[PDB]
């Protein structure tokens, strides 16, 4: 899964999040076409309940989620990612960081992340929380994990003015947030 | 709601920044693909679609013309829409099709063979949006993708990577997907070219015949003939009977900021403006980011929307979605009422919410 971030001289905004589900999918070809075939149905439901279930010409239920944010009535956050489930805390660290701590989009980007999905019953962190916050989270009765890295955000803030900032996460090498 | 902060000289990390326009991406190659298609006078939908294009080539981990996606629209005027095309399961799937004999699912069927496909909506999704929205002909937006299979490009880090980790997984199991990304032996490495003339026949023929070529072409044949020949379902009628969709999207108010995101089959719009729904009720602002607190309360949110999403979500047109009542501030606010700053809830005490006094 993957997603990416446009926004145009005119103040035209898009957050695409598209995907072959696990890498590289299938790993399948089709024929001759250089293709290659998604595993999507996997996501649905083998045996969640029968709201996922496998049915012919039905969706699978997916976590993507492009998100826009307004501000004064103006696009003010354009964001998304990959991660499956995680994709949901993800961006919703993008929005509380910019929103209720005041993180500029790249200080929000760099930020370490937590996630806890209900089952498995644990708070799931990335590296970067003092040790002295996880003590304080496990005395609250938190299960700390410490897991691998989550998510790929590629996101762009827009200034009322029209001056574009931008964040491609530190997570995925080779990425890039540019502009002219 | 404290003051925003776009950035000042002092901080740790900076964003880029630019006076016109603007692209974040996976890959550095794909960004200025979609830099270059907006210094050429195209919208942000038209660049859009181009990086989606050039990702299908640079990035096949995910980028794709064999999947699917969503995608947010916000138009300069306030309209704000969202494309669906995600994947359709085959008109001859079956609900225990994935079921060994023993009754038990078997993951090597719905992730790597020939039944763990879904009729691909990329190619779709991306010629809705670009005919209603963009301002460039397809063959414009898909041209650099082009360019990028035929001629290639070099392999960097990440997709050396990737090949070599999830690659060598199922790639090499494939005659004609190992051709294309296995050399000598082993996966393409750093420094090697990339060209993928197949894709890049593909490609053509999308962009001189329009999205039927994927359909209803020479494509489509491809797709059924690889399944009829491999036991899949995918067929010409699946191919030719799906459908990217334009829907409303979800969206909520969170301390005086509107927020936009995918309404179903995705899940992650509706949780994520239900777990701000709860948080609004907290000075978040004061805890602080790193917080033992402000992360106790967002954990313990995190939880009921987690387990309303495992209840109550689903394909809208087979199954109907109380997103009325699960994005409704007085549940949220009835959920927030329940959680407890300095001890956590197990999350065996923890069911989906009822829904009924919200409805
Ligand atoms: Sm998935």
């Amino acid at each position: 899964t993957t997603h990416y971030s446009v926004v145009d001289k005119d103040g035209n905004a898009v957050a695409v999040t598209y995907t072959l589900n696990t890498t590289f999918g299938t790993g399948i070809v089709a024929g001759e076409s250089g293709i290659l075939l998604n595993n999507q149905m996997d996501d649905f439901s083998a045996k969640g309940g029968d709201a996922n279930a496998v049915g012919p010409n039905k969706r699978p239920l997916s976590s993507m989620s492009p998100t826009i944010v307004v501000k004064d009535g103006k696009t003010w956050l354009v964001t998304g990612s990959p991660g499956g489930s995680r994709i949901i805390t993800t961006v919703l660290q993008m929005v509380v960081n910019s929103i209720d701590y005041g993180l500029n989009v790249a200080e929000a980007t760099n930020a370490p992340r937590f996630h806890h999905q209900w089952l498995p019953d644990e708070l799931r962190v990335e590296k970067g929380f003092s040790p002295d916050t996880l003590k304080l989270l496990e005395a609250k009765g938190q299960k700390v994990a410490l897991k691998e890295a989550m998510g790929s955000t590629q996101s762009i803030m827009v200034g009322p003015d029209g001056e574009l900032y931008g964040a491609s996460d530190p997570r995925s090498v080779d990425d890039l947030t540019a502009g002219y | 709601a404290p003051p925003v902060s776009y950035g000042v000289e002092e901080d740790v990390f900076h964003p880029v920044r630019a006076k016109q326009g603007m692209v974040a991406s996976v890959d550095a190659t794909a960004t200025q693909v979609g830099v270059d298609i907006l210094k050429e006078g195209g919208n942000a939908v038209d660049a859009a679609v181009a990086v989606g294009y050039a990702l299908a080539v640079t990035h096949p981990q995910a980028g794709n013309l064999g999947g699917g996606g969503f995608m947010l629209i916000r138009s300069k005027n306030g309209n704000t829409t969202a494309i669906d095309f995600r994947e359709m399961a085959p008109a001859k799937a079956t609900r225990d099709m994935f079921l060994d004999d023993q009754g038990n699912p078997d993951s090597k069927k719905s992730l790597t063979s020939h039944l763990a496909s879904g009729t691909p909506g990329t190619v779709a999704g991306f010629s809705l949006a670009l005919d209603k929205y963009g301002t460039m002909p397809l063959n414009k937006v898909v041209q650099p993708a082009f360019k990028l299979a035929r001629d290639g490009f070099i392999v960097n880090d990440a997709l050396a990577d990737d090949l070599k980790t999830y690659g060598s997984e199922v790639l090499p199991n494939h005659e004609n997907s190992k051709a294309i990304f296995w050399k000598e032996g082993e996966p393409l490495k750093k420094g090697d070219t990339l060209v993928q003339a197949n894709l890049a026949k593909s490609l053509e023929m999308i962009a001189e015949n329009g999205p039927d070529e994927f359909y209803k072409g020479t494509i489509a044949e491809q797709i059924a003939q690889e399944m009829q020949k491999n036991g899949g379902l995918i067929t010409k009628e699946d191919l030719a009977a799906y459908k990217a969709v334009e829907r409303t999207p979800i969206s909520g108010d969170y301390r005086g900021y509107q927020v936009y995101s995918m309404p179903p089959p995705s899940s992650g719009g509706i949780h994520i403006v239900q777990i701000l729904n709860i948080l609004e009720n907290f000075d978040m602002k004061k805890y602080g980011f790193g917080s033992a607190d402000a992360m106790q309360i967002m954990a313990e949110a995190e939880k009921y929307a987690y387990a309303d999403r495992s209840e109550y979500l689903g394909d809208p047109d087979f199954v109907k979605v109380p997103w009325q009542a699960l994005t409704n501030k007085a549940y949220a606010k009835s959920i927030a009422d329940q959680i407890d700053i300095n001890k956590a809830k197990p999350s065996s005490e923890i069911r989906p919410g009822k829904l009924a006094p919200y409805e």
